[PDB]
């Protein structure tokens, strides 16, 4: 063994531009060998939190295949993605499930999101129907109605646009800065396992 | 689902839109203030009425929901503060001549200007100058002709201006369901919520003279004092049967007392605490003044401030061309968002200054935490108390000798110590009988208990039992001496100051029972007690969220607002006085004038 045909982790934390939170990207890796020691022993990150499996641990067992799930939220706001947690994002925009297994990254991007006029760009639901199921994605724009006359379309008194976008400025506090997070979901069907570090030698 | 439901879906709408542009409406007006050029003004323009043009209309669709079925009583308050109408019930050709007459209020107020008879091309304004003359000088005559001249060229043009604005204010009141406006103002100490915690508007009007009927005993024995001091001072012009004159005082309404200190002070061979000049010597510039004030806060247990308040605040000395007016303020711009604005210089006055902006600072941080509508205090009453408590706090010879100030051998004695509180009280307890008076006099001619002619009578009979002071020169009818005053011809309420020292009393007495401390108050500290500020911060994140009457259950034992610390704090200074005019006798004579 010579340890070759790594997977891609730069494409992904280093990406140019992410994606909004009703809108997260999700992206599969599988057939390569993976190296988290060189993500763990980075002190880039301010939030790094493993559920399922302890970190040092990771590099022994492998799956079957990896989903990333990559976006953008503010800053007070990460403490909401977690199991058995309630909140706007947990409940209209991203929910995990209780026996998730995997890891959360989350680390600010205060220096490249904020703009100095403001960055209206990212977007998140703020009404719904229901709560979503896990790993649900819903990209509707259908207008929202809360009281009992319908709306043929236009915005009425009880009839609000479901999407609000954010306002992130440079001087906004670590309360309002924005982040960047990045679950990753380890899932292990009846397929041989084919995703795990190097044989160390 | 009913409307219950529907009011928090529009809360939710309404408040997340609402914080962006109240941010952005913020961010302009310090861009102003910080940087003062033209074109910075026209910015604060084009953001503030935007604001504004976003206020109304959510204040219009506040209206078909009918804030009675709601059951919530957070929802229910939050909403309360959306369905004022305000100016918008009165008619527009009404609204627009209420504005025109405010303007020309402030404008003929803010452009005053005498001329020495002598000397007619050279008019002083209320500027230093005039006001100058009035606080620093010692001359009857000229005393006399700057009050007359200032209250007879100012005064005069403001009565019809005045009676028309009362009728208008007072046909707004009625159009918003209340039978006076002075029930418009006391609405803020109004609950009707929670059982056990209620609090009529009216229950004020008896609650005041309730708890200002104990001040009596303290104010008289220092109006007989200061008496005496003046008639030892100016021969054969003040009787010690009545009262003293009101251009005697040292400023120019006798709101506060301060200026007279050079002539009543009891025994000045002991020199007054000062540690300017050790502060120069040991280099002290403004970050370190800023820090020590900082170190406080933390040994406290309040949190540390964020950091972006040390690189976004304009700290000190704007210098060039780059100019900046410079009234020390602390801003909370939203978004968690805090600065200040001060010129600092290395003064012991601007280290008070620094520790009461750091207190505003501390408390505006403390309720981040509720929604946009209820982010303020539980009363107009507790955010300047907030303030002053740490002002109270830091400036004892205990806390001075810790950071090394004073000299580590310094003896206190009898007299520094009852300097400093007669220095203190001739501010603070000198000033509640006008307050008291000028309100009393507001409410009940916006009552119309006393009509058009009685006015001038009226106010000046009262003020002869209530403050004790005489007329210099006699007015009839053609005169309006309330109206030269600021928070009178700005339309401002001024009940503010008169509960701030009790509730700043309240809190302090409580706070230093609760910090382990023997001795007299005034020398208590809240340094190094942790428990103190868990119990002061359990009452700073309520915010606006509860009845400011349970607000005072936290931190003090007893809902109603009494006057016992304020008695407690000058026992010393009253135990001194009650054998001091041992040979005067207190109280004046109502019927004795200067002109007859
Ligand atoms: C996303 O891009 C950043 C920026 O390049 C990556 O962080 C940087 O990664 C390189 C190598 O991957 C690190 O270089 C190190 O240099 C030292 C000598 O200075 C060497 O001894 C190490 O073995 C390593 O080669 C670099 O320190 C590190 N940080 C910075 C600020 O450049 C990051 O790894 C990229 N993301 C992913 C998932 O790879
Ligand atoms: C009014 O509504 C608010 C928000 O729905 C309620 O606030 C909740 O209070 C409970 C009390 O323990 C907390 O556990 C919740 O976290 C709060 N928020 C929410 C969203 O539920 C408040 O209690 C209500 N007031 C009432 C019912 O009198
Ligand atoms: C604020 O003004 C509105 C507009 O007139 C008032 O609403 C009216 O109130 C009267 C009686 O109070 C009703 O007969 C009308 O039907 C109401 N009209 C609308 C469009 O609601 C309101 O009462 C005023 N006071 C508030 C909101 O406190
Ligand atoms: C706010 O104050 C706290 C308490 O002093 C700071 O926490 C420590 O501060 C010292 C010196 O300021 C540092 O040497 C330590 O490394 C800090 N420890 C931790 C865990 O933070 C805190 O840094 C201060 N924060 C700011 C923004 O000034
Ligand atoms: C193994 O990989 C290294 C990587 O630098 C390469 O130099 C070497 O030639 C490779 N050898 C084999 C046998 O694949
Ligand atoms: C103040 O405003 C003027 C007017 O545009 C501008 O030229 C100057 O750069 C500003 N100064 C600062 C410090 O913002
Ligand atoms: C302080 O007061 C006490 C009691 O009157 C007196 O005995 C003492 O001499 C006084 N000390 C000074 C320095 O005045």
């Amino acid at each position: 063994p010579n340890i070759t045909n790594l997977c891609p982790f730069g494409e992904v934390f280093n990406a140019t531009r992410f994606a909004s939170v009703y809108a997260w990207n999700r992206k599969r890796i599988s057939n390569c060998v993976a190296d988290y020691s060189v993500l763990y022993n980075s002190a880039s990150f301010s939030t790094f939190k493993c559920y399922g499996v302890s970190p040092t641990k990771l590099n022994d067992l492998c799956f079957t295949n990896v989903y990333a799930d990559s976006f953008v939220i503010r800053g007070d706001e990460v403490r909401q993605i977690a199991p058995g947690q309630t909140g706007k994002i947990a409940d209209y925009n991203y929910k995990l499930p209780d026996d998730f297994t995997g890891c959360v990254i989350a680390w600010n991007s205060n220096n490249l999101d904020s703009k100095v006029g403001g960055n209206y760009n990212y977007r998140y639901r703020l009404f719904r129907k229901s709560n979503l199921k896990p790993f649900e994605r819903d990209i509707s724009t259908e207008i929202y109605q809360a009281g009992s006359k319908p709306c043929n379309g236009v915005e009425g008194f009880n009839c609000y646009f479901p999407l609000q976008s954010y306002g992130f400025q440079p001087t906004n506090g670590v309360g309002y800065q924005p982040y960047r997070v990045v679950v990753l979901s380890f899932e292990l069907l009846h397929a041989p396992a084919t995703v795990c570090g190097p044989k160390k030698s | 689902s009913t409307i219950e439901e529907q009011a928090k879906t529009f809360l939710d709408k309404f408040n997340h839109e609402a914080e962006d542009l109240f941010y952005q409406s913020s961010l302009a007006s310090w861009n102003y203030n910080t940087n003062i050029t033209e074109e910075n003004v026209q910015n604060m323009n084009n953001a503030g009425d935007k604001w504004s043009a976003f206020l109304k209309e959510q204040s219009t669709l506040a209206q078909m929901y009918p804030l009675q079925e709601i059951q919530n009583l957070t929802v229910k308050l939050q909403l309360q503060a959306l369905q004022q109408n305000g100016s918008s019930v009165l008619s527009e050709d009404k609204s627009k001549r209420l504005n025109t007459i405010l303007n020309t209020m402030s404008t003929i107020y803010s452009t005053g200007k005498v001329c020495n008879p002598d000397n007619p091309q050279e008019c002083l304004l209320l500027e230093p100058g005039l006001n100058e003359i009035m606080a620093n000088s010692l001359d009857y005559n000229e005393r006399l002709w700057a009050w007359e001249s200032w209250r007879s060229e100012v005064g005069k043009q403001l009565r019809p201006l005045y009676e028309e604005y009362v009728v208008l204010k007072n046909e707004m009141a009625r159009a918003n369901h209340y039978e006076d406006y002075g029930d418009y103002w006391r609405g803020d100490y109004e609950v009707n919520g929670v059982d056990g915690y209620d609090y009529s508007r009216g229950q004020l009007i008896e609650d005041v003279e309730h708890t200002f009927e104990e001040i009596k005993p303290l104010y008289e024995h220092l109006h007989a004092y200061v008496r005496a001091k003046l008639m030892n001072a100016y021969p054969s012009y003040i009787s010690p049967i009545g009262c003293l004159p009101a251009h005697l005082l040292g400023d120019m309404w006798g709101r506060f007392w301060t200026n007279l200190y050079s002539l009543t002070v009891p025994f000045g061979q002991k020199p007054n605490i000062d540690v300017t000049d050790a502060m120069v010597d040991q280099a002290w510039d403004a970050q370190r003044i800023f820090k020590e004030a900082e170190k406080f806060f933390v040994s406290v247990g309040l949190p540390n401030m964020t950091q972006g308040f040390w690189e976004n605040s304009m700290l000190t000395d704007p210098g060039n061309v780059q100019k900046a007016v410079c009234h020390p303020t602390a801003w909370d711009l939203g978004k968690g968002d805090f600065r200040i604005l001060m010129c600092t210089k290395v003064t012991m006055d601007d280290f008070l200054t620094a520790h009461h902006e750091m207190g505003h600072i501390q408390y505006d941080m403390a309720y981040a935490a509720q929604p946009f509508l209820l982010r303020n205090g539980a009363n107009e009453g507790f955010h300047e108390a907030v303030g002053e408590i740490m002002s109270l706090s830091a400036a004892t010879p205990k806390h001075l000798k810790s950071i090394g100030l004073l000299s580590p051998d310094f003896q206190e004695d009898n007299e520094t110590e009852i300097n400093f509180l007669l220095k203190q009280a001739l501010t603070i307890v000198g000033t509640l009988p006008f307050t008291y008076m000028l309100e009393k006099w507001r409410w009940m001619v916006f009552k119309g208990e006393i009509p058009k002619d009685q006015w001038m009578k009226k106010w000046w009979e009262m003020k002869r039992e209530i403050v004790g002071v005489v007329e210099p020169v006699p007015h009839d009818e053609t005169y309006c001496d309330p109206a030269s005053l600021f928070h009178v011809s700005n339309d401002y309420s001024f009940i503010r100051y008169y509960t701030r020292t009790l509730y700043q009393f309240q809190f302090q007495e409580a706070l230093c029972q609760a910090a382990k401390h023997e001795g007299p108050l005034h020398k208590c500290d809240i340094s190094n007690s942790t428990e103190a500020g868990q119990k002061l911060f359990n009452m700073l994140r309520l915010g606006k969220s509860e009845p400011w009457t349970l607000a005072l259950e936290n931190v003090v034992g007893a809902k109603n607002m009494n006057v016992r610390p304020l008695l407690n704090y000058f026992e010393p200074l009253f135990t001194w006085l009650k054998d001091q005019n041992k040979n005067s006798f207190v109280g004046w004579s109502t019927d004795w004038s200067p002109y007859a």
